RNA sequence: AGACAACCUGGCGAACUGAAACAUCUUAGUAGCCAGAGGAAAAGAAAGCAAAAGCGAUUCCCGUAGUAGCGGCGAGCGAA
RNA sequence: AUCCCGUGUGAAUCAGCAAGGACCACCUUGCAAGGCUAAAUACUCCUGGGUGACCGAUAGCGAAGUAGUACCGUGAGGGA
RNA sequence: CAGUGCCGGAAGGUCAAGGAAGUUGGUGACCUGAUGACAGGGGAGCCGGCGACCGAAGCCCCGGUGAACGGCGGCCGUAACUAUAACGGUCCUAAGGUAGCGAAAUUCCUUGUCGGGUAAGUUCCGACCCGCACGAAAGGCGUAACGAUCUGGGCACUGUC
RNA sequence: UUACUGUUCCCUGGGAUUGGCUUUGGGCUUUUCCUGCGCAGCUUAGGUGGAAGGCGAAGAAGGCCCCCUUCCGGGGGGGCCCGAGCCAUCAGUGAGAUACCACUCUGGAAGAGCUAGAAUUCUAACCUUGUGUCAGGACCUACGGGCCAAGGGACAUUCUCAGGUAGACAGUUUCUAUGGGGCGUAGGCCUCCCAAAAGGUAACGGAGGCGUGCAAAGGUUUCCUCGGGCCGGACGGAGAUUGGCCCUCGAGUGCAAAGGCAGAAGGGAGCUUGACUGCAAGACCCACCCGUCGAGCAGGGACGAAAGUCGGCCUUAGUGA
């Protein structure tokens, strides 16, 4: 099917250096969920991005 | 959608319902208009007219 | 009462055109038709603009300004 | 948003109402739902003066004599 | 009577404007945090957003109606010589053309084949039906009379030749 | 015209014109109840509070009976009868009384409000008619006006809004290269040839594919060599799996072709998420728009012991300002 869909971290809305929800762009997901370790988020070490 | 107002009116004439020619019941504005206006029978309830007299 | 070139006001009110087609838009509330009226007519004396500073009815000219905008954000339209 | 209308609902009087570009709170501004007014302003069927790097009978008004005439069309009208 | 049109029907589905329980948002007297240059929550009032449920006709559906729109099929086989198909099975439709007509104002092949007429007839008439692509009120098949109708032949008649 | 966007006639709903009476009757309320099988239990645990007191003789336990939801296990009172009790902490028990009540629930009633819808009629709105009657100097049996009468009647009519709905009507569109056409074909991307040894290059010239797919078929470390003929092995043969030699790149790479790639870019295994962020000197291509490659820097990482490598895939197609 070849679903287009993006991941996504943990919110944390606060009030540090821009920090704010990040979600990448990723796709071929029509299995089981698939959690990748992409990073550099606003905090910069990032693990296990959801979705 | 909407609903019309009731018009008060004051008794002339005995009603073969309801009141008998003094009464304050009101009932509709155009059942004053069509039927009890012109056939001298009911009237506009008014502070100048009512309340002095 | 009727007549009156043009301007003016009120009402009905297009289309060819431009968009390289065309329907939103433009041409255009223009032309035309009817009614009215005067040397001018309309408007006009703030339930107004503005912005913490201030002006004092309406109309017209220069300007802001082809700016802010509006628009199949096209063609174009365009203030205060 | 402001302004004006079609159907229907439908307020408050100054301790208020309306506007300040959805709207709410505060402030500021003004007082709709009643009327009348000259000027600056736009134009020429014209009138009286002064002009013209405007014309000179194929020009300038269509028209320097019968000119909107002769002529054409039933007529609107066209037109020397 | 499938699709379309028209009529009738109401059970159900879809369903606009509008009404409306509820939910939610903005502003906001007031109460709290706040090494910040402010923020969080929020009563009533006002302004809104979504909206369960009601909401007609139409439409889907059901049934009827060819002098309503229109349409009326392919595949092969087998009867005592050659045949041809009375008859049969199969596929697909809503149904597979009924009477009559039929190389026709309709036939491409085609000047189809036969017979008549002619010395000789792609024209004409009478037949067969292999009807590209007739056909029953866009009517079909006939016929007396009629036609400045089309077309085939004959007599008389003549510079048409 | 079953092309698009509409308009109009027409139909159908909310409002208004638009009222009076009573029924059928769907949703809200105006008080009270019959009413509730997790547990060991006098008992089919209605979530809470008032709790040593209520029902009582204005006639209570227990026997005569009508009714119902029903899990007919068990209950309620209408009439008569009976004659001094139903208890109340009891031990069970998160939470307790069938002594009592202010509340109120899955179900309904009593008489009342409110709102539908539908129906019945009445006339006074509104519509139609009258050679019925009256009227001015005269008539209006000439339209019409006043009065009266009859038929309808809150329907119809008119208006706004909303849905549906006729080419009846209106404004328009209906591509191009071509064979300068019905009957075709193609329009964009990629590979080879044409293309004449840089690059480019046309024809409705010759051949093909593409409108993606992969959580690995991406990254890193490490290991390995395929493919074909022959020979051996009662299933098993010409050909499956296994052993050995020969040729050494003819196999393979998600798919079309071309150019590549043999201790590989081909096959396997471990760990993995760089299929990151912020970028970027300089180049190619170049009408413009575009498109392609990229050393190098910082952050934070993956693999590896390190060296180093990684900004997706061997590359070119898989796309849209």
């Amino acid at each position: 099917v070849k679903v287009i869909l993006e991941c996504t971290g943990c919110v944390r809305k606060s009030v540090n250096k821009g920090s704010r929800g990040v979600s990448r762009y990723i796709t071929q997901k029509n299995r089981h969920n698939t959690p990748s370790r992409l990073e550099l988020r606003k905090f910069c070490p990032y693990c296990y991005k959801h979705t | 959608k909407k609903v019309k107002k009731i018009r008060k009116i004051i008794l002339k004439e005995d009603i073969p319902d309801l009141g008998k020619k003094g009464q304050l019941l009101d009932v509709r504005a155009g059942f004053l208009r069509n039927f009890l206006l012109p056939l001298g029978k009911a009237e506009v309830v008014t502070p100048l007219l009512l309340k002095e007299m």
